[PDB]
């Protein structure tokens, strides 16, 4: 059906695929509050 | 055995050689176990894989 069922060498393989996506999205997400302007104009501020 | 460095020198050489490693894309052979001059390059890509 729609549902593919995966062997194991690919079940751990899209599971580093998806630690690879969860921590690069953090990155960026945090990244964009860095370099946001409210930031600067604060950081500056302080 | 272990040791420490100055803060102004592991902020100069910490993230420079993070950088040295990100321009190029290099290799960075160490002695492996986490002891002394190896405790401080953990350190820097503790800095390194936050940022870059």
């Amino acid at each position: 059906g729609l549902k593919l069922f995966i062997t194991d060498d690919e079940l751990k393989k899209v599971h580093d695929f998806e630690e690879q996506c969860i921590e690069e999205y953090f990155r960026e997400k945090d990244d964009r509050f860095n370099s946001s302007n409210d930031e600067r104009i604060r950081v500056t501020s302080e | 055995q272990n040791f420490e460095l100055q803060p102004k020198l592991k902020q100069v050489f910490g993230k420079g050689l993070i950088k040295a490693a990100m321009t190029t894309g290099a290799w960075i052979f160490t002695g492996g176990v986490n002891t002394g001059v190896i405790r401080h390059v953990g350190d820097a890509l503790k800095d390194h894989a936050s940022k870059s």
